């Protein structure tokens, strides 16, 4: 193997490493090629790993020194090939874009309103130009909020009273139908939506005002603990979706609770006040806060809390939900589109640290949105 | 090498230009380390 000329001459395979132990380098000298070098030399003692192919199903092989990698294709996998994808929505979601679900190890897919099955098996193709849930130092009492663009927040609606002043927020679901808070509807007796608003003070053009028709209110609701504070309202004009103006998606219980509660952070969006007793913001303006465990959420509550309302906002920093943000919705975003997953109901304060902003669960009255979609449309 | 010649600068046998830094004090000599080039590239343990 080594010696004053095994070492001196020219190299060659047919020469040094093959009769002894070949322990380095003489196998990468002769080729000058560190490829090779460590997927060959094991191969000296013992004999060849890979030659029987223990990857199955068209799978490569790749040799390590006492194990070998079996390289299997897209949803294939294995030691050598041999176990197979659970398809489950746990992991990579199950290909799936708005509704995954998992019975009999296969994967459901469904795809809700605006939508259609592709035949590719894996994505959601939108049946409209503008379908749901897709878009088209800061001093002087700016809780670390953004302004809105052009088509970033087409779901928000103001309600107007008789003055023409904001008190709350509206979710655009159709072209007929908008959710907003219950409690907001004792407020005023008579008020109006207005959608694709940016500003108060100045119009764009862009905003269309519609008067309220029919008032749908949940019959459970209690005053004193704000519960079920949901309202239903439908529009005796029609809403005509634009640039700035887009509808929301409807998501479903299970799969909310089985993927997007435990999202890190979602998006809430309205006209609310920038600070406690503090005037009104003049333009849209969205904060950006994370979930808030149910445990901390019943400690940190002096009220009652059901099973229909969750915490939400930052424990230390300065960034929650304030008065005017009534019936705003909070919207999750998911691989393409944003999902209502909460609505704004009440919060000891603004800005405070340890409180945080109680948001009302949608999920829990899907049905009942769904009904009253129905019962008089 | 052959015909190669240096005149010693430190007292004891050694060649070496000894620069100035507020004085001769200096012997600018630079320790290098090297290990085997395999043994560097990827191997069971830390370059040696
Ligand atoms: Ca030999
Ligand atoms: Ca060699
Ligand atoms: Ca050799």
């Amino acid at each position: 193997a080594n010696s004053f000329l095994e070492e001196m001459k020219k190299g060659h395979l047919e020469r040094e490493c093959m009769e002894e132990t070949c322990s380095y380098e003489e196998a990468r000298e002769v080729f000058e090629d560190s490829d090779k070098t460590n997927e060959f030399w094991n191969k000296y003692k013992d004999g060849d790993q890979c030659e029987t192919s223990p990857c199955q199903n068209q799978g490569k092989c790749k040799d390590g020194l006492g194990e070998y990698t079996c390289t299997c294709l897209e949803g294939f996998e294995g030691k050598n090939c041999e176990l197979f994808t659970r398809k489950l929505c746990s992991l990579d979601n199950g290909d799936c874009d708005q509704f995954c679900h998992e019975e009999q190890n296969s994967v459901v897919c469904s795809c809700a309103r605006g939508y259609t099955l592709a035949d590719n098996g894996k994505a959601c193709i939108p049946t409209g130009p503008y379908p749901c849930g897709k878009q088209t130092n800061n001093l002087t009492r700016i809780v670390g909020g953004q302004e809105c663009k052009d088509g970033e927040c087409p779901w928000q609606a103001l309600l107007i009273n008789e003055e023409n002043e904001g008190f709350c927020g509206g979710t655009i679901l159709s072209e007929f139908y908008i959710l907003t808070a219950a409690h907001c509807l004792y407020q005023a007796k008579r008020f109006k939506v207005r959608v694709g608003d940016r500003n108060t003070e100045q119009e764009e053009g862009g905003e269309a005002v519609h008067e309220v028709e029919v008032v749908i209110k949940h019959n459970r609701f209690t005053k004193e603990t704000y519960d079920f504070d949901i309202a239903v309202l439908r529009l005796k004009t029609p809403i005509t979706f634009r640039m700035n103006v887009a509808p929301a998606c409807l998501p479903e219980r299970d799969w909310a609770e089985s993927t997007l509660m435990t999202q890190k952070t979602g998006i809430v969006s309205g006209f609310g006040r920038t600070h406690e007793k503090g005037r009104q913001s003049t333009r849209l303006k969205m904060l950006e806060v994370p979930y808030v465990d149910r445990n901390s959420c019943k400690l940190s509550s002096s009220f009652i809390i059901t099973q229909n309302m969750f915490c939400a906002g930052y424990d230390t920093k300065q960034e929650d939900a304030c008065q005017g943000d009534s019936g705003g919705p909070h919207v999750t975003r998911f691989k393409d589109t944003y999902f209502v997953t909460g609505i704004v109901s009440w919060g000891e304060g603004c800005a405070r640290k340890g409180k945080y902003g109680i948001y009302t669960k949608v999920t829990a009255f899907l049905k009942w949105i769904d009904r009253s979609m129905k019962t008089r449309g | 090498c052959y015909g190669s010649y240096a005149r010693p600068t430190n007292s004891n046998g050694g060649q070496g230009v000894m620069v100035e830094q507020n004085g001769k004090l200096e012997s600018q000599v630079e320790m290098q380390f090297f290990s085997t080039s395999t043994n560097a590239t990827n191997e069971v343990n830390n370059i040696q």
